[PDB]
């Protein structure tokens, strides 16, 4: 067939690639430039659907579905973070393994609590498989793009990332909508 | 005209129609687009491209793996020519034609296929054999006019059938590209021959026991009288 | 038609001068001197023959063959299919999307470049009354009077 | 097939040899030609008086 | 291309070396907007024209250079757009195939789309020109300089807000050539 | 039944082997894919596509400070009747050009005036005769022809309009 | 029925009701080569832009980089883009190779060897 | 801007990217004051040196008219061939008929099909081989059915698969395309290695190629032909040729089988992955078939390795 049977595992010593690095027809890195989205304050899931469309690729005019060109956001201060209101206590983050007791019913303060990063790194997930689902070449490629940093201290000095102006027009408070 | 008819091959076969087969034409193999189907497009260069090229290799062809034949060397296509002289025209026969009309009729029209085949297939050789003159080889140099001798054919210098050229007006003749076919075969005919004797001589002047002895005295033998068939000295 | 030279070469057409199918004689005795009147570069050949092929055929200058079935079809529809060869240069066929209606791209002023607009910033109208400012005698006396007044009212 | 249906319009290529004959074949003249078998109206049999002699006082 | 005119003279000459050079038009036709250069080739729907023809195309939404820019309201007067009918020709087919689950009723259906297939030759352009046109204040300005901007354009920060985002320092202080000079 | 057999016995060579190899199960898959991708296109590819258009189009406005909402808005208001396709090809092979799009919306210059019902003329109420000669509104309603014939481009007629008018007077034979 | 995947345009900032009165069109745009787009206005009714070409634009961007990178100096990526930009305003083509391809293959110039088998700018016979 | 000294090679390497044109219309005159100089001095390290270098920044002009008359009024050809092992005799015969292979080249490289057949209607209206020479040549292409394309891959651990590349040859129906960029880059990796083994390979490879070449069977882009086929200002390599030809003959010369002839590992063995361009919207897929596109348009379509099959012989 044209996909092949014998695949890349996480179990195959061969190990998993990294799209940043990996070079293919619909990986173009020629055209980026490196943002830095300072998070102190702003609202988790705002900052994850900004950073979702410049890491997906969206905010450019010739941006091309098939064609995965982002641009580098590095996330920084995910500790500051603002989630308004009751919402830290009370919104679940759940995923069901396969295996008997197929429920993990997580609060955000658990999640807080072991990584800050992988809350920012669930909403960019979420946000970026609003559009992307079907392939997992579209959803994975994107999100290697975020450089989640919880804190003011990152390595990328050298690509000098300049600071994304950004306000939220939302008025409103985040609103936890999911069946 | 990759599968069907190479450069120096003798079939005529006609790519885009198949007149050859068992069967109508079930499955289109190269097939670029799904409307292919009720209007394929063939004949456009892009699309041939595609179909031409995904057929199987014949003995003609002789595909990648499969060691193919040495074609372009003289001295096959000497002898080639040759074996074409002995199917018209018989051995039998060419010793009644020897001697010097009186022929069946029946006869006679093999004498003038012979001539007609002859013309053809030197016309399809030819563009192999003006690439292989230069390392062409002192008897199959001499084959050149002993094939058309035996062939009864005589060579343009300036009975001969390859002086003219078959009739049609040039509006509605073929002359698409890539297939290759030379419109003057007197002048090309010509010029291979003066070719071929002027290598000659150059070999003739390179060769200068019984065995070279009595070599070196007939096939000098040979040059004069087989030449001198055609009218050619030297 | 590309400047100013058919892109038709040849129209084979095969027919049976006394057999059956009278259409293409037909198209041979009525609608052919009009066809070659108008469009005098192409050769026409004329091919009759016992059992004839009942297609029309066109040869265009790049070499590519391009042929119509015309079995018992009207003369009309064979005058049709001709005009047909020669409309077409028959280098493509690219479906008609909107994709495909520009054949080549082009870009007068340039194409968009991720750093031609990277550099521009938001800007303001009028001027900024910037907050840090070392206020005239005018701005003094009011500000100094919205205070008080604001104090005033308080109090 | 049919006129109508897509089987129709089929062998886009390869119907003729594209090369003429060189006993038969000739190029189309002009509007002074005339056509072996050409006919303004639809004869399935294009006999004239030729190939069928027709006995009569006159040519009806 | 006949030049641009105007009742002012000094806006004449400014904007006279402005329309010279390779042009681009915005062209309606049969509900299609088309991007148009000198030599590009586009596919109209079937237009009926004789083939190797020439054309001109009544219908212009915009036209401009690597300089100037007039967009046409909804559309512009004066443009030459002229192009050559090349083929006329059907693309290649969309099928499309109709069957009912219920019924034993299949439909094919062939589109070869029809098209006039166009190659372009000349635009020119010719505007008659009012006068200068203040964009923030709507006015038609009445004295035309070209030194001074129309419209000056002011940084943004006021100090007043803690919670601005900060571009860098040299984004929000950067002041822009004067071009017609 | 017509299911098409003998069309699609053609394509197989796109399938892949138990389709290509056996007969049935490739016009099958052959006559799925074609209805399919037929339903398919005719209902749902149109929307895919023009939110495609919209996006570029959105993220264009984008980096000029506003968005597809205002943008959509004073494209109507200004009568410029740019389709979205077209709006694209100016973002991305035209980027200043679609600068001065958005700097046309964003200045306050006024929107052309709504088209003016055509009017009658004074002179249709100029009783003929009053008590060889014509109709005072023809001939007004000819110098109104006549002037648009002169609008149109450059041309060996002229630009004075009288003479032009006169002109059936150079056909006429002086008796 | 199934989820809608099409692409969203993000929020924009609320209007304060401003905006509904005429003379005031709701598209706020005041950047910075705003004053260069000029507005003439037509007979037809239509207007007419000038706007300074490609280049120049590019060029305005190329002083704004190097005048904000006269300071700390030039980074890598601000290396990168600069040449970039410095490129794209000569161009007069278009360029289908990838960027690295020349580096790729002369790297031989950054990395040398022994002396054994040092390649030089001519080799063969020598 | 400072005289009194010949430019190196290094500098002519270093100007080849700039895209400024009074920059490289600088640097020509310097490269010919160069060369002149390098071949008053007699030696062949300095002028070879200034050779290959050179030739890249050829390439990196846009103007091919100022580059062609420059590369064959400075005889890059028959100079460079003499540097090679192997090519020798193949250099002289070069100098002995370049007067008469500017003959044979067309006028445009564009819509060749047609050419020749207005080339084949003159014909119907009332031979010594030279060098094969694939821009002369093309008319001989066209009767050719199978074209393979060396590439400098092949020679490694072995020559056996190129040495039965050459047994195909006398067949009459195929033919070797033979670059000067796969020339140098054999020469080049004969005098540098991790191995013994490659070295010796490249080493026969190299008499092997001259012997058809010679012989009058394979064909050869000289540089100077090679600037005019590739496209204007493009930088080409012993990567970037193959598909310039590889594209080419896929647009101009249809009905060619086009074989490709590398090893499994090359990385040019797949343009559209590797080898591509960015994200360029003034390309498209299509960009292969239309005649007025730049030929490295091809290689970001899927479309260019359709047409280009790359095959072990044996
Ligand atoms: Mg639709």
């Amino acid at each position: 067939p044209f996909k092949s049977v014998l695949r890349r595992h996480k179990h195959h010593p061969e190990g998993l690639p990294l799209y940043n690095d990996m070079s293919k027809q619909w990986l173009c890195r020629e055209g980026e430039r490196w943002w830095l989205l300072d998070a102190r304050g702003e609202q988790l899931p705002r900052v994850a659907a900004v950073a979702a469309q410049y890491i997906t690729g969206q905010h450019r005019p010739d941006f091309t579905p098939g064609m995965i060109t982002g641009d580098h956001v590095v996330i920084v201060n995910i500790k500051d973070v603002v989630m308004v209101g009751d919402q830290w206590i009370r919104v679940p983050i759940t995923w069901q393994t396969a295996y008997p007791g197929g429920k993990y019913r997580i609060r955000l303060t658990d999640m807080y609590e072991r990584d800050p990063c992988m809350l920012m790194w669930w909403f960019l997930k979420d946000e970026v498989n609003r559009h992307f689902v079907r392939k997992l070449k579209t959803r994975i490629a994107p999100l290697e793009k975020a450089w989640l940093y919880e804190d003011s201290i990152h390595p990328h000095a050298d690509k000098n990332p300049r600071p994304l102006c950004w306000t939220d027009p939302e008025v409103k408070g985040w609103k936890y909508r999911d069946p | 005209v990759y599968g069907g008819s190479g450069r120096g091959d003798l079939l005529y076969e006609n790519p885009d129609a198949r007149r050859h087969s068992g069967r109508a034409l079930g499955v289109l193999n190269g097939v670029r687009h799904s409307s292919q189907a009720t209007m394929p497009e063939s004949g456009q260069l892009y699309y041939r491209k595609l179909i031409l090229h995904s057929r199987p290799p014949n003995g003609s062809c002789a595909g990648l793996q499969r060691h193919c034949h040495d074609t372009c060397n003289w001295s096959y296509l000497i002898p080639s020519l040759h074996r074409c002289a002995e199917s018209a025209i018989s051995a039998k026969l060419w010793e009644k034609m020897c001697q010097l009309v009186n022929l069946t009729q029946y006869e006679r029209q093999r004498v003038r296929d012979g001539q007609n085949l002859y013309r053809y297939e030197v016309h399809q050789r030819l563009p192999l054999l003006e690439e292989s003159i230069g390392w062409a080889q002192l008897d199959d140099l001499l084959g050149w006019f002993r094939s058309a001798r035996r062939a009864w054919v005589r060579l343009p210098t300036s009975s001969s059938a390859m002086s003219c050229r078959l009739e049609g007006h040039a509006d509605s003749r073929d002359t698409t590209p890539g297939r290759n076919q030379v419109f003057d075969t007197p002048e090309r005919v010509e010029q291979l021959t003066e070719a071929t004797v002027h290598r000659i001589r150059e070999e003739l002047q390179r060769l200068n026991s019984a065995r070279r002895l009595a070599r070196d005295e007939e096939l000098s033998r040979c040059v004069e009288e087989e030449l001198g068939w055609h009218g050619v000295a030297l | 038609s590309r400047n100013g030279e058919l892109c038709l070469k040849k129209v084979i057409i095969s027919y049976c001068p006394s057999n059956g199918a009278p259409n293409t004689r037909q198209f041979l005795a009525t609608h052919l001197p009009h066809f070659h009147a108008k469009y005098p570069s192409v050769s026409i050949d004329l091919r009759p023959r016992l059992w004839p092929e009942m297609a029309i055929t066109g040869v265009y200058r790049d070499g590519s063959e391009r042929s119509y079935n015309t079995k018992n079809l009207s003369p009309m529809g064979i005058f049709l299919r001709l005009n047909n060869l020669v409309s077409t240069a028959n280098d493509y066929d690219q479906p008609f999307c909107a994709s495909h209606l520009h054949f080549q791209r082009r870009s007068v002023q340039g194409t968009w470049n991720p750093w031609l607009w990277n550099y521009e910033t938001e800007r303001r109208r009028t001027e900024a009354p910037q907050w840090r400012r070392k206020l005239s005698e005018k701005e003094w006396d009011y500000y100094v009077g919205q205070y008080s007044a604001q104090m005033k009212q308080e109090e | 097939s049919s006129i109508f249906s897509p089987r129709y319009d089929w062998r886009t290529s390869g119907v003729h040899d594209i090369a003429p004959r060189d006993e038969g074949d000739f190029l189309y003249q002009g509007p002074q030609h005339v056509l072996p078998g050409a006919h303004p109206l639809p004869l399935h049999h294009p006999h004239n008086t030729i190939t069928r002699p027709v006995i009569s006082p006159y040519i009806p | 291309a006949n030049g641009l005119r105007c009742p002012d003279a000094l806006i004449t000459r400014t904007l006279n070396p402005l329309l010279n050079g390779p042009k681009f038009a915005v062209i309606y036709c049969g509900n299609h907007q088309y991007k148009v250069a000198v030599g590009d080739v586009i596919a109209v729907q079937r237009l009926r024209v004789e083939i190797g023809s020439h054309i001109a195309l009544k219908k212009v939404l915009m036209v401009g250079g690597p300089r100037f820019t007039a967009i046409g309201r909804p559309l512009l007067e004066g443009v030459r757009v002229t192009a050559q009918v090349e083929e006329q020709k059907r693309m290649r087919n969309v099928v499309s195939l109709f069957a009912t689950p219920g019924r034993r009723h299949v439909r094919w259906v062939d589109a070869p789309h029809a098209a006039t297939i166009i190659r372009i030759c000349e635009i020119f352009y010719s505007p008659n020109v009012v006068g200068e046109l203040d964009k923030y204040k709507g006015e038609l300005l009445e004295t035309f300089t070209p030194g001074q901007h129309t419209n000056p354009v002011y940084p943004v920060d006021d100090g007043y807000d803690v919670f601005r985002k900060k571009d860098k320092e040299a984004m929000e202080n950067a002041t822009t050539f004067l071009d017609l000079l | 039944h017509y299911r098409a057999k003998l069309e699609l016995d053609r394509i197989r060579s796109m399938l892949r082997g138990r389709a290509r190899l056996e007969r049935k199960v490739g016009l099958k898959r052959l006559f799925f894919l074609m209805r399919t991708q037929t339903r398919y296109r005719v209902e749902q590819q149109a929307h895919w596509e023009r939110a495609i258009v919209r996006k570029n189009v959105d993220s264009a406005a984008r980096e000029h400070g506003t968005g597809w909402q205002h943008l959509r808005n004073e494209l109507g208001r200004q009568n410029v009747m740019l389709l979205p396709r077209s709006q694209q090809l100016l973002a991305q092979y035209e980027p200043l050009a679609f600068r001065a799009v958005v700097e046309l919306c964003a200045s306050r210059i006024p929107p052309p005036p709504p088209p003016v019902v055509a009017s009658v003329p004074e002179e249709s109420y100029t009783l003929w005769p009053p008590a060889s000669l014509s109709h005072p509104a023809a001939r007004v309603e000819l110098r109104c022809g006549v002037e648009r014939v002169l609008r149109r481009g450059p041309s060996g007629l002229g630009n004075n309009v009288n003479e032009l008018i006169d002109a059936w007077k150079e056909f006429d034979v002086s008796p | 029925p199934k989820k809608d995947r099409r692409f969203r345009v993000q929020p924009l900032p609320s209007l304060h009701a401003n905006s509904l009165a005429d003379d005031t069109p709701l598209v706020t745009t005041t950047r910075t080569l705003s004053p260069n787009f000029r507005a003439f206005a037509l007979q037809d009714g239509g207007v007419f832009f000038t706007h300074p070409s490609h280049e120049q634009v590019m060029r305005v961007g190329q002083n704004i980089l190097a005048e904000e990178t006269k300071a700390t100096g030039m980074t890598s990526m601000d290396t990168y883009v600069n040449s970039r930009i410095q490129s794209i305003i000569a161009e007069n083509t278009v360029e289908n190779v990838a960027l690295s391809h020349w580096r790729r293959r002369h790297m031989w110039n950054l990395v040398r060897t022994h002396g054994k088998l040092q390649r030089h700018w001519g080799v063969s016979d020598a | 801007s400072d005289t009194a000294s010949p430019r190196g090679p290094d500098f002519f390497a270093a100007v080849s990217r700039t895209k400024d044109t009074p920059t490289k219309k600088r640097a020509l005159c310097l490269l010919q004051e160069a060369i002149d100089n390098a071949s008053a001095k007699a030696d062949k390290v300095t002028l070879l040196g200034l050779l290959e270098s050179g030739s890249e920044f050829l390439l990196s002009l846009v103007d091919k008219g100022v580059a062609h008359t420059f590369a064959t009024q400075n005889l890059f050809d028959y100079r460079i061939l003499n540097s090679f092992l192997h090519c020798s005799l193949v250099a002289d015969r070069l100098r002995v008929e370049q007067s008469v292979i500017t003959s044979l080249i067309p006028s445009s490289l564009r819509d060749v099909q047609v050419q020749m057949l207005m080339s084949n209607e003159r014909n119907a209206l009332n031979l010594k081989r030279p060098l094969m020479t694939m821009l002369s040549q093309l008319e001989y292409l066209n009767s050719i059915d199978s074209v393979f394309i060396l590439h400098s891959s092949l020679m490694a651990t072995s020559t056996d698969q190129l040495v039965s590349a050459v047994r195909r040859l006398p067949s009459g129906k195929d033919s070797l395309i033979v670059t000067m960029s796969c020339l140098r880059a054999l020469s080049v990796k004969s005098l540098t290695s991790p191995s013994m083994k490659e070295r010796i390979a490249c080493a026969r490879a190299l008499e092997i190629v001259s012997y058809e070449l010679e012989k009058g069977r394979a064909v050869l882009l000289p540089f100077s032909e090679e600037i005019l086929l590739h496209d204007a200002g493009a930088y080409c390599d012993e990567d970037l040729m193959l598909w310039t030809v590889a594209a080419f003959l896929a647009r101009e010369l249809p009905l060619v089988k086009v074989h490709t002839l590398m090893h499994s590992n090359c990385t040019a063995r797949t343009p559209y992955r590797f080898l591509k361009g960015g994200h360029n919207l003034l390309v498209s897929s299509r960009s292969l078939y239309d005649k007025g596109a730049p030929l490295l348009s091809s290689l970001h379509s899927k479309e260019l390795r359709l047409v280009t099959h790359n095959v072990r012989l044996r």
